[PDB]
RNA sequence: UUGACAUUGUGAAGAGACAUAGUUUC
RNA sequence: GUUCUUUGUAAAGUGCCUUCGAAGAGUCGAGUUGUUUGGGAAUGCAGCUCUAAGUGGGUGGUAAAUUCCAUCUAAAGCUAA
RNA sequence: UUGACCUCAAAUCAGGUAGGAGUACCCGCUGAACUUAAGCAUAUCAAUAAGCGGAGGAAAAGAAACCAACCGGGAUUGCCUUAGUAACGGCGAGUGAAGCGGCAAAAGCUCAAAUUUGAAAUCUGGUACCUUCGGUGCCCGAGUUGUAAUUUGGAGAGGG
């Protein structure tokens, strides 16, 4: 069972894997039944939108940070700073999350601006009865797109002070590399009597 | 699990389907298809908005 | 489809074309990768030298993420520039206004050095640079600014 | 920490106008407090010492803390314990048939 | 209050009060019947924070389990196989012997609901447990906002389902990289990962 | 089958160390 | 949508100052055995022996000692899609 | 002599509940060998079949003792991907997940540990009536070895 000059493969069929194959023969079932429950929820939700008011987020890894992208919920400090309180926050179609933290400035004042928006671009019928006929707009996330900032301009000019940025980087990265070992000459080198 | 459904390059589908819309004037064309069209004006067979 | 397919045109040859001596039997060599050290090892080396046990060192738990690092030549770089835009910037080659590429926000991790960008100045925005990238690109008055 | 600003390096990654969240009570999880710490106290002086906290103190006087350590780390989990168990043991000794 | 004093008591079992205590209680135990009501908490604290309150509904049963492994039933120790599954005796059991008392409680008070249990005593021979039951058709148990949830029928038998926190612990149900195998529960996560995903326009 | 640990507690004489007060161990 | 009872000397939200801030044990953890896992000086599970603490505790995919750092808050519980 | 209390019994005691079935899908237990390795014992088949206990229209899981190591993310579930990869492996045959990213759906919370102590404020049941999935009065009973209100870490409580 070798031979030629194929390539070595791996198909893991060993299993009784004809037991478990599923076959998506109800691709296009799904797809309406999960456009009608959109649409039945979408009436019964009476004015309110499909979704809830999500935050700006840096996303996390060495990979993708460069992006930003819609985080869980608001933060208490976000909120409270955007003058209300989570309770409320949460009935008035924004989302909120007690778990996440705020550790840069720029994303806080974002979110911050992100709900002063929404604030002010919704309307809040009041408890008693009247239910003032007013229209849904399905998305609060297309409503409130979310984008990527600014982080330069397109021209400006060059300052050179001379430093190789290459070189930059290898004796940062050997500083690093060395940190310790001086730390114990240094230690070592206190013990001088 | 046997195949049933096929995939074809969207941009090559567009290439028949416009290939497709082309042959539509063509009247030897429509003419060979079936299609009873020798005692017609002109083909493409342009009809008042009104329909 | 099966009209097409050469055991139509078997029908009525006693063998189906696999012989009359040596048959299409069950498993002849065994089966998969067995005996590759032994009856089926002049197949794997040639074809597959260097198949057989171990070299360099375990990794566990391993996410690629951590190594994420595409690169980008010199050779393309002014790709990076929308070409309306950048027609507008070759001419007019200059300090006091030159064109800034963010590499990171193209999605690049480290500019190598290709080969020939022409004579306008760029500012280069990356994570990293070799030596001749980052060389090549100030002998054209640009420099390389270190972001993250 | 405050970030170098570039992509390697010892304080490596992006420069960003920093914050400092109000801080989690979930953090204070350890916390002592007045009231377990008059409860343990008092706990402590009903039932007294167990069998191996007296082996315990008994190898301190006559064996020192090293050895105490060690029987200690292999009567609990480890290590760790086993310091801050002969230093609960000390403790008892000094405060008690001492000052 | 009481409480805080008794739970810190508790954790000094090799106490001279503690082990005078364990001794009379276990002989006072291995007595009765193995299994057999209980009057009530004998440790009013851990019942207690386990969900247990003194109100009509509420049940506590002691019960005795057998110690050590399992010993494979196979007559004459006769595996009829390959070797790796010729043993025997250092087998153990996938169950925790908690599970076992409770399993064997909630069968013998069908009528109730398992809650949860405890840990009271041991000896060589037996571990002894109570486990605190609900009546969910007591009608202080079905008002009762919330403990009426046990009165749901997705909540017969707990026990024998892995339910309990007992059983949770066993089938590995906890978050993150150490539980990967068992945590969406360990059968349906293996099913996963071991189905064929076909679609119509074949990726 | 043999050993250790756990179930395992109470005296008394005798050995055993801080090194010839008694906590501890056979 | 309407209509009747006002539930109240009831209930709840928010700002500043001060003192506090109770948080699950034969469990966590450890040794050993056995089973299992991609989990490698040991992924989970169980048996038996040991068995915690509270500026503690768990995790941080190579054992150990030392020093730091990060990150949650276990040993109790409900919940639609 | 009489009355309690603890603990244990009895009744065709007043009212209830459990069993058996089905078992495609679901939660656990227990558990093979044929087979593959061209022989075979580890391995593989397979944490599969057979055997056992237990659910529902879904079950389970779930508001982090999580992921990360970033400018950090933020309950659970599933799809696409990660990936036939990290890794395991007579390192042979074979095996083999996860973090990030896109998407579907979205939702949050409950106790324990607290002196109501100027008033157990709570609750099953019997009973009479009523506007009966319930309410009110009253009476036995539960309960202080703790039934309510209050608080759940995001906090929160007591003073001012
Ligand atoms: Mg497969
Ligand atoms: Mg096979
Ligand atoms: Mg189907
Ligand atoms: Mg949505
Ligand atoms: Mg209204
Ligand atoms: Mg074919
Ligand atoms: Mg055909
Ligand atoms: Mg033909
Ligand atoms: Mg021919
Ligand atoms: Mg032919
Ligand atoms: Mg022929
Ligand atoms: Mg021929
Ligand atoms: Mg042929
Ligand atoms: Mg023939
Ligand atoms: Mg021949
Ligand atoms: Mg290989
Ligand atoms: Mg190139
Ligand atoms: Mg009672
Ligand atoms: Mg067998
Ligand atoms: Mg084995
Ligand atoms: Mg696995
Ligand atoms: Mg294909
Ligand atoms: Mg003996
Ligand atoms: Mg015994
Ligand atoms: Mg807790
Ligand atoms: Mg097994
Ligand atoms: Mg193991
Ligand atoms: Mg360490
Ligand atoms: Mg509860
Ligand atoms: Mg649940
Ligand atoms: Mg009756
Ligand atoms: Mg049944
Ligand atoms: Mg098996
Ligand atoms: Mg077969
Ligand atoms: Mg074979
Ligand atoms: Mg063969
Ligand atoms: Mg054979
Ligand atoms: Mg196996
Ligand atoms: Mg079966
Ligand atoms: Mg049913
Ligand atoms: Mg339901
Ligand atoms: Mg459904
Ligand atoms: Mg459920
Ligand atoms: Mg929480
Ligand atoms: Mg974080
Ligand atoms: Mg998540
Ligand atoms: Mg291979
Ligand atoms: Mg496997
Ligand atoms: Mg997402
Ligand atoms: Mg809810």
């Amino acid at each position: 069972a070798i031979s030629k000059n194929l390539p070595i493969l791996k198909n893991h069929f060993r299993k009784h894997w004809q037991e478990r194959v599923k076959v998506h023969f109800d691709q296009a079932g799904k797809k309406v039944s999960r456009r009608n429950a959109r649409a039945t929820r979408a009436a019964k939700i009476a004015p309110r939108p499909l979704d809830l008011l999500r935050p700006v987020v840096r996303a996390p890894t060495v990979k993708y940070n460069r992006k930003v992208r819609a985080g869980r919920g608001f933060t208490l400090a976000e909120v409270k700073a955007a003058g209300l309180t989570a309770a409320y926050a949460r009935t008035i179609g924004i989302a909120v999350d007690h778990r996440r933290q705020n550790r840069n400035q720029e994303i806080f004042d974002a979110n911050v601006q992100r709900l002063k928006e929404y604030q002010s671009k919704i309307i809040v019928f009041p408890r008693n009865g009247k239910a003032p006929e007013a229209e849904q707009v399905l998305s609060a996330a297309a409503t409130f797109p979310i984008a990527q900032p600014a982080t330069d301009v397109e021209a400006r000019a060059v300052q050179d002070n001379g430093e190789s940025a290459f070189r930059t980087l290898r004796l940062a990265r050997s500083e690093k590399k060395f940190r310790g070992i001086r730390e114990k000459r240094a230690r070592e080198k206190a013990e001088a009597e | 699990w046997r195949k049933w459904n096929v995939k074809v390059n969207h941009n090559e589908k567009r290439y028949a389907t416009a290939s497709a819309i082309a042959a539509t004037a063509v009247a030897s064309l429509v003419l060979a298809r079936g299609h009873r069209v020798e005692k017609i004006p002109e083909i493409p067979l342009v009809v008042s908005t009104d329909l | 489809p099966s009209r097409f397919t050469k055991t139509r045109k078997h029908r009525g040859h006693v063998s189906a074309g696999k012989g009359r001596i040596g048959k299409h039997r069950k498993h002849p060599g065994g089966r998969g990768m067995a005996g590759g050290q032994h009856h089926h090892r002049i197949n794997m080396d040639k074809y597959h030298p260097g198949y057989f046990g171990k070299v360099g060192m375990r990794y566990f738990h391993k996410q690629q993420a951590h190594f994420w690092k595409p690169v980008l030549n010199l050779d393309k770089l002014w790709t990076l520039i929308p070409e309306d835009k950048r027609d507008q910037y070759l001419k007019s080659a200059s300090k006091e206004t030159a064109p800034v590429i963010d590499t990171l926000a193209a999605g690049y991790g480290k500019i190598l050095g290709k080969g020939r960008i022409p004579n306008v100045p760029v500012i280069v925005k990356a994570r990293f640079v070799s030596k001749l990238a980052e060389e090549k690109i100030r002998a054209a008055g640009g420099v390389v600014e270190l972001i993250a | 920490t405050v970030k170098t600003g570039i992509a390697i390096g010892l304080n490596k990654g992006k420069k960003v106008t920093s914050m400092t969240p109000a801080p989690k009570i979930s953090y204070k999880k350890g916390a002592a407090s007045n009231r377990t710490k008059f409860v343990r106290s008092l706990v402590r002086e009903i039932a007294g010492l167990s069998p191996y906290e007296r082996r315990l103190i008994d190898l301190i006087r006559n064996s020192g803390e090293k050895r105490a350590r060690k029987v200690a780390k292999k009567r609990l989990g480890s290590f760790t314990r086993a310091k801050a168990k002969v230093e609960e043991m000390n403790n008892i000794i000094a405060a008690s048939r001492r000052h | 209050g009481a409480y805080k004093y008794l739970e810190e008591l508790q954790r000094k079992k090799q106490s001279d009060v503690l082990r005078f205590l364990q001794r009379v209680r276990v002989w006072e135990y291995r007595q009765k019947n193995v299994i057999h009501r209980a009057a009530r908490p004998t440790r009013p604290d851990k019942a207690r924070r386990l969900g247990y309150k003194a109100k009509q509904g509420f049940v506590i049963y002691r019960v005795r389990v057998r110690r050590g492994n399992r010993k494979r039933p196979v007559p004459k120790g006769a595996t009829y196989g390959k070797p790796t599954n010729q043993g025997v005796n250092e087998l153990k059991y996938q169950r925790s012997l908690r599970a076992t008392a409770e399993e064997r409680v909630g069968r013998r008070a069908a009528n109730l609901r398992v809650l949860n249990s405890y840990w009271v005593n041991q000896d060589s021979t037996y571990k002894y447990f109570e486990v605190i039951l609900v009546d969910p058709q007591h009608k202080a148990i079905r008002r009762d906002a919330r403990y009426n949830w046990i009165c749901d029928p997705v909540h017969k038998h707990r026990e024998a389902r892995g339910l309990t926190a007992t059983g949770k612990k066993s089938r590995g149900i906890n978050k993150g990289h150490k539980f990967n195998n068992t945590k969406a529960g360990r059968r349906k996560t293996w099913k996963r990962q071991n189905t064929l995903s076909l679609w119509r326009y074949r990726k």
